[PDB]
RNA sequence: UACUCUCCUUUACAAAGAGAACGUUUAUAUGUAAUUGUAUGUUUGAUUGGGGCAAUACUAUAUCUAUUUAUAUAGAAAAAG
């Protein structure tokens, strides 16, 4: 039995019906809201609370997006009202061999940590350094070294906000890694491909016609 | 608490039909639209002289 | 009328593709599968190519012994 | 499908609508294991296109204990070896043991 | 499925592109009056039927339930016509056929008029000589109605064919 | 397209059309499929403003609507009316611009030999039209389904000696002898 | 291309349903 | 008189060494002889039997008749996969076109 | 899921989904009834930006609402009433990219 | 043996005779270009006898014909076009793709003219673009399209805008690649333009091979 | 392989230029001497792309700030019209072309 | 119901991938643990072919011969081979 069924989640507007659920946060599979607090008031009573100002701004149509989940086409106008399964789909295809290889992200370093075996450097303080997958998570952040690099952990500690696109995409091959690799080695260690790098060997006489 | 009340086996007489569309079926709640009465549809339908 | 000069026919030195002893040889159309397609130079090869597949639909090409075939 | 060497992109089909059989099930977004079908019907290329996936989670969607963020048991349609059997197969993802440090409760 | 729906009310008359296999040889008196009756009410059972789910699916969707949203009822507030073709409505249909029946009413009252000054034109007190029976004979029945238009008797036939007198 | 005698706009290659106004055409079958065209906006008309006129008073209460939904009559009125127009329309083309002509040929032909035989030169007055138009006039042939009562074959039909019988009630009856039928063998 | 044969006559047909003239 | 011919039997498989000019009889158009005209050609009549004024089904779809199943009264309203689409050249669409 | 919102056969009928020799946009506005519209197309767009919603998205013009010229297919609808009525549509037209 | 493919010209045959016998008996008009729609409407042909292939012109027994007729069908036989081309008329062979097939018999459904592609590819190599049917692009081809681009060398003959600012090869495996391919092929003098070692046997990389002039 | 056209609105991370780069006609893998793993992963990352580069690092190069990296963040055509129709007639001239 | 020879849904063995925190996915494998189907036909236990001699009969009758040829479909040869 239910006493006090809930209003529809949406229903902050005067002329058009709740937003479906699902895309507010409920349940997915029906495509068209509908709340019976609109429905019955009459229509003179809807266009009483409402000047044409303000239906042209809730008329207003975002055809393809979503104006609620921002980035995700409107689950009104999809095939199915169930989220976009293209966006989401599980990293492994129903075929695949799961040669995801290992992985290295990138954390902030929150104190100047030195490592006692190789004698150099884990990373200085507040510096993004790529670590292993499994030295972060069970070595780094357990203790308060490090953070992940992510832009908000930026905002947080007040560096200038970097986009490392942490896992922005995972390779799923080796050799589709390792061109990953080359796409971060050119974003992120930039200085690697510059015309002065590129030229240390050559930046004073080639060395056939210096001393000896 | 938004679903229907009843295992839906029962009220499968709004899923099938087309009561699909008369009837609101977020999350399972198999409650009927709003519908003018037949006083209405006529009052509705001549006013606009249609 | 017009004295315009044209020759009888076209003659092209290219040479014909249908051989009427050549097995899979032919015209085929522009969406017939083209020749050996999917087969990977085997006999029947797009049968042993079936297990490679990814994830094929739920009626895929599966057992058919040729009985009364 | 086309044949030269090096194929610099283009706006368009270069050579008009792209020939061949699987190119035939990519010019309607099927995905290239149309070809292995022996019926198509309506249904078919519906099953097939992925409309909405055939594909369920284990336990329900309110009793669902370890976290599967976007997955399902996607089933696999195999293809047996040297006599070629079609059988599927319930195919599902990799449950790590997620030994975490959530720094809020300063705990693993 | 697909019934051809665009063609139920497209009939000439309400019998129309209506398939209904259940008929009968001699439908009786109320039989008749129970079909009439009924094609008109499946054809009204199915317009209002019709016409309230339109009505209820539009007032749902916070719109004015013929479709106006908010745009269409701005430029009536302006004036300015919102339908490209204002197809004529109830008003003028039944005005429009209003007077085409107020036409041919002073019509037949025009020409009631003017057919006797025809028929009062027609002196013949006796019988044409289509009143010649030697092809076959008369019909006593036709007679009867015809022998208004003359004064001598017409339907006194001998026992053998008309002499023409 | 086509569909009149302008040529569609497939005339790219700036195909001419030269020795012209070179045929008198009565539109025959045109004015035929214009006066069916004609039918239909017309039979088209009575349907997009069919209103209820409910001789029966249980259902009644819809008598001031039209008989179609009206998204329905606002669809088909644009649909398959509109469209029968334009097809009324191109048919009202094709006879209007071949009457064009007419009216040119009828000119410069009335002059040169006769005006008498003009309208005998531009006739179709095959010898045999009296059959289908004025079927009294018509001899030279037999063409009637009742044949046996064409003038050339009345004498086919006896015509019996019949009589009334006002003992019977005024019923005709003939007085022919019947011949006793063949019986046996 | 423009279109040289029967250039007018596409704006001097149809007098749609001849009024009371004729 | 619709001859159902074929091509020959032997015309790919053992070549070398087979007569000189029976390796050839292999090329013509022969006609299947007509115990099995009759017995192909009985599965395609039976599209209207006890009618003994249809012909036959046709091997090949002649031209007519496949626009003759959208030539029918129900189908003058399918502007679509009328006049012939299928057989048609494959449909063009916008250049942004997309699944 | 126990109940669908769409048969399969209604999701496996792209013809009362797609974009293809269906009209998409119901009402048909008359001349005022436009030049009324385009006086809410903002300066600075441009029809060349406004794409095609892939075949797995519905193809509905929900008519002429706040934003409308941002709707695909209200917008190349409208520009195409506005041919009908002979309004002269300044903004471009679709530029097909090489 | 006989299959037809999607894109196949398989064309219904309109013998003359029968055009010919319609323009007297009073169905078509002498006078107007006689395209399809007349056939159409005027029950000379019916729906199902006009698929996509529109038609085919054949100068069945008619040995002559007595008056200029105007005709716009697809593909009229090379005897039918130089019959009614000695009595003074025309043929120009339309051969529009199924898009212009529909909007020509029903244009009451077209109330402007919406732009028509044109046909396939095949067609304009046979019909559309060639003389011999006198196609409606006969006249464009020459005029328009059969020229390059005022900057192509020999290579990009065929790019809508030659692609390089030099004719020649533009990187190394697109010139070890030529420089390889023109010796592959024995040294011919066209043969630096590298073509693909297979033959997809498609119909509709099918032209004419061989046939009349 | 992308069989289909379509055009992005990428939005850089460092100037913020929302550049369009649109994706051609790459045609298919040979299908005649057909290989499972180049295909059906040719096909998995084709859904990837149309659906607005959901598991791919952007890599263009930028119109304004003249240099190639991986910062784009990929537009929706009506995201980018809720950008392009609300930004200052001169700075249309700035972050758009 | 059964096992060296046929074949899947198969849960075991091995490889790989995850700083390998254990669950999965693959590849290669195919087990009578595997529940599929075959295991003949004709004369009685051998024979299966195309000829010929035996009254231009031939049950297999009786004898023998021998490039007397193995049609199609996928692969193999791309001109006529
Ligand atoms: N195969 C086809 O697509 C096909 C077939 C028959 C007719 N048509 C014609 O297509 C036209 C629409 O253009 P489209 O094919 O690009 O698709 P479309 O219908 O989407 O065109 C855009 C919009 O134009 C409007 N419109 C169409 N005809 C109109 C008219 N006469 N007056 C006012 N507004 C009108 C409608 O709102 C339509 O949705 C219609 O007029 C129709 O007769 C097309
Ligand atoms: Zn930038």
């Amino acid at each position: 039995v239910a006493p006090w069924v809930p209003p529809p989640r949406h229903d902050v507007k005067v002329t058009m019906p709740p937003p479906p659920g699902g895309e507010v946060g409920g349940s997915y599979g029906v495509s068209t809201g509908y709340s019976d607090r609109l429905a019955r008031t009459p229509y003179w009573k809807r266009m009483a609370l409402s000047t044409y100002a303000l239906r042209m701004k809730e008329n207003e149509t975002r055809y393809p997006m979503s104006p609620h989940r921002e980035g995700e086409y409107d689950l009104r106008y999809t095939v199915t009202a169930y989220p976009d399964h293209i966006k989401h789909r599980p990293l492994l295809e129903i075929g695949e061999a799961h040669q995801i290889p290992t992985i290295e992200i990138p954390v902030i370093f929150l104190v100047n940590l030195w490592d006692e075996e190789r004698l150099t450097w884990f990373g200085r303080q507040y510096e993004t350094v790529y670590v292993n997958r499994n030295v972060a998570r069970e070595e780094l952040l357990p203790q308060r070294y490090a953070i992940y690099a992510t832009e908000e952990a930026y905002k947080l500690l007040g560096l200038p906000v970097v986009n490392h696109s942490i896992h922005e995409e995972i390779p799923k091959t080796p050799h589709a890694y390792k061109k990953l690799l080359e796409k971060q080695s050119y974003t992120e260690e930039r200085w690697k491909y510059t015309i002065e790098y590129l030229f240390r060997k050559y930046e004073a006489d080639p060395p056939e016609l210096q001393d000896k | 608490a938004r679903r229907v009340q009843c295992p839906t086996e029962w009220v499968h007489f709004r899923m099938h039909t087309k009561d699909k569309l008369k009837y609101d079926f977020q999350d399972l709640a198999f409650r009927k639209k709003f519908e003018y009465s037949y006083e209405d549809v006529v009052a509705n339908a001549k006013d606009m002289c249609s | 009328a017009s004295q315009r000069w044209l020759p009888l026919q076209t003659l092209k030195p290219m040479g014909h593709n249908w051989s009427a002893a050549t097995r899979s040889s032919g015209v085929r159309g522009p969406h017939m599968q083209l020749m050996q397609e999917r087969l990977d130079q085997k006999g029947f090869g797009w049968k042993r190519k079936s297990r490679s597949l990814w994830q094929q639909d739920v009626a895929t090409a599966g057992f058919r012994p040729h009985r009364y075939f | 499908f086309s044949t030269f060497a090096l194929n610099p992109e283009t706006s368009r089909a270069p050579h008009g609508p792209p020939r061949g059989l699987i190119n035939r099930y990519i010019s309607m977004g099927l995905p290239p294991w149309a070809a292995w079908c022996n019926r198509v019907n309506r249904h078919a290329l519906y099953r097939m296109s992925d409309v909405s996936p055939r594909s369920f989670l284990p336990k329900a969607p309110h009793e669902m204990d370890v976290i599967w963020m976007n997955e399902r048991v996607r089933e696999r349609v195999r293809t047996s070896r040297q006599v070629q059997h079609v059988y599927r197969q319930l195919k599902y993802p990799f449950v790590k043991t997620g030994i975490h440090y959530s720094d809020t409760l300063d705990h693993w | 499925g697909f019934t051809m729906k665009y063609k139920r009310g497209t009939g000439l008359w309400d019998e129309d592109h209506v398939n209904d296999f259940d008929a009968n040889k001699y439908l009786s008196a109320r039989s008749t009056m129970r079909w009439y009756y009924g094609m008109e009410r499946l054809q009204t059972r199915n317009n209002m039927n019709a016409r309230r789910a339109t009505q209820s699916y539009n007032n749902n969707m916070g719109l004015h339930h013929s479709g106006r949203g908010a745009f269409e009822r701005e430029l009536e507030r302006r004036g300015i016509q919102v339908d490209k073709y204002p197809l004529t409505t109830t008003t003028g249909a039944a005005r429009v056929a209003e007077m085409v029946l107020l036409r041919r009413q002073e019509l037949e009252a025009h020409a009631k008029k003017a057919m006797e000054s025809q028929r009062q034109a027609r002196r013949r007190d006796a019988p044409s000589e289509w009143y010649d029976e030697t092809e076959g004979p008369l019909n006593p029945r036709f007679l009867a109605s015809m022998q208004s238009n003359y004064t001598q008797v017409i339907t006194e036939l001998p026992s053998s064919p008309v002499t023409g007198r | 397209s086509g569909a009149v005698g302008r040529g569609s706009f497939h005339s790219v290659v700036a195909g001419a059309n030269p020795r012209r106004i070179p045929t008198y055409y009565n539109s025959a079958y045109e004015l035929i499929q214009l006066h069916r065209a004609h039918r239909e906006v017309t039979r088209n008309f009575l349907v997009r403003d069919k209103v209820f006129d409910n001789k029966f008073p249980g259902c009644s209460l819809a008598n001031g609507l039209f008989k179609m939904v009206p998204n329905k009559r606002g669809n088909f009125h644009t649909r398959e009316l509109t469209e029968s127009i334009r097809h009324r329309t191109i048919w009202g083309q094709r006879i209007q611009q071949q009457r064009t002509i007419n009216a040119a040929i009828l000119e410069d032909a009335t002059k040169v030999l006769s005006p008498a035989q003009m309208e005998d030169r531009f006739s179709y007055r095959t010898p045999d039209a009296a059959a289908y138009f004025s079927p009294q006039e018509y001899t030279a042939a037999n063409n009637w389904p009742n044949y046996w009562q064409h003038p050339t074959e009345k004498h086919v039909v006896p015509k019996p000696r019949w009589r009334r019988e006002p003992e019977l009630g005024g019923i005709t009856r003939v007085r022919d002898a019947v011949a006793t039928p063949i019986a046996d063998y | 291309r423009n279109r040289t044969q029967h250039v007018l006559d596409w704006m001097n047909y149809d007098g749609n349903l001849p009024t009371h003239n004729s | 008189s619709r001859v159902w011919v074929a091509l020959g039997g032997k015309m790919r498989r053992r070549r070398i060494g087979r007569q000189i000019d029976v390796k050839d009889m292999r090329y013509y158009w022969r006609p299947i002889e007509p115990q099995y005209q009759r017995l192909y050609m009985s599965r395609l009549r039976i599209k209207d039997h006890s009618n003994k004024r249809v012909q036959p089904m046709r091997l090949r779809a002649t031209n007519n008749d496949i626009g003759q199943a959208s030539s029918l009264k129900e189908w003058e309203r399918s502007s679509d996969r009328k006049y012939g689409a299928a057989l048609a050249p494959p449909k063009k669409r916008d250049f942004e076109f997309r699944v | 899921s126990t109940y669908n919102e769409k048969s399969w056969l209604e999701k496996a009928r792209w013809g009362a989904f797609t974009k293809g020799s269906r009209p998409v946009m119901r009402q048909r506005y008359s001349a005022a009834a436009l030049k009324e519209a385009l006086e809410m197309v903002p300066e600075g767009f441009e029809t060349c930006d406004v794409p095609r919603p892939p075949q797995r998205i519905r193809a509905q013009s929900e008519g002429v609402v706040g934003r409308w010229y941002t709707n695909y297919w209200t917008l190349h609808s409208v520009r195409y009433q506005c041919q009908l009525a002979g309004v002269e549509w300044q903004f471009g037209e679709r530029q097909r990219p090489r | 043996p006989r299959n037809r493919y999607e894109g196949k010209a398989s064309f219904s045959r309109l013998s003359l005779s029968k055009l010919l016998w319609a323009v007297d008996t009073g169905r078509l008009n002498p006078n107007e270009t006689i395209t399809l729609y007349h056939l159409r409407n005027a029950k000379v042909i019916a729906d199902r006898e006009v698929v996509w292939p529109g038609m085919v012109l054949l100068a069945g027994n008619v040995e002559r014909v007595p008056y200029p007729l105007h005709i716009e069908l697809q593909n009229a036989s090379a005897k039918a076009i130089q019959l009614l081309e000695e009595a003074g008329g025309s043929f120009t062979n339309v051969y529009m793709s199924h898009e212009g097939l529909y909007q020509e018999l029903h244009p009451e459904e077209f109330p402007t003219f919406m732009e028509q592609e044109l046909p396939e590819r095949k067609g304009l190599e046979n019909f559309a673009t060639n003389s011999r049917k006198r196609g409606w692009l006969a006249q464009w081809y020459e005029d328009e399209s059969r020229y390059a681009h005022p900057g192509a060398g020999r290579r990009t003959a065929h790019y809508i805008r030659p692609p390089t600012d030099r004719d020649f090869p533009a990187t190394i495996e697109e010139y070890e690649l030529a420089k390889h391919h023109q010796k592959w092929h024995l040294n011919q003098p066209g043969s630096a333009t590298v073509l693909p070692w297979h033959s997809l046997n498609t119909a509709d990389m099918a032209r004419r091979s061989a046939g009349r002039l | 392989s992308n069989r289909f056209f379509q055009k992005f609105y990428l939005r850089c991370g460092n100037c913020s230029a929302i550049q369009r780069s649109a994706q051609g006609y790459q045609p298919i893998a040979n299908p005649i001497l057909f290989k499972s793993d180049e295909h059906c992963r040719n096909y998995h990352d084709e859904q990837r792309r149309a659906a607005g580069y959901s598991g791919m690092v952007v890599t263009c190069r930028c119109h304004r700030c003249e240099r190639v990296h991986s910062n784009w963040k990929v537009l929706d055509a009506q995201q980018f019209l809720d950008a392009k129709l609300r930004m200052t007639p001169e700075e249309r001239a700035q972050r758009l072309w």
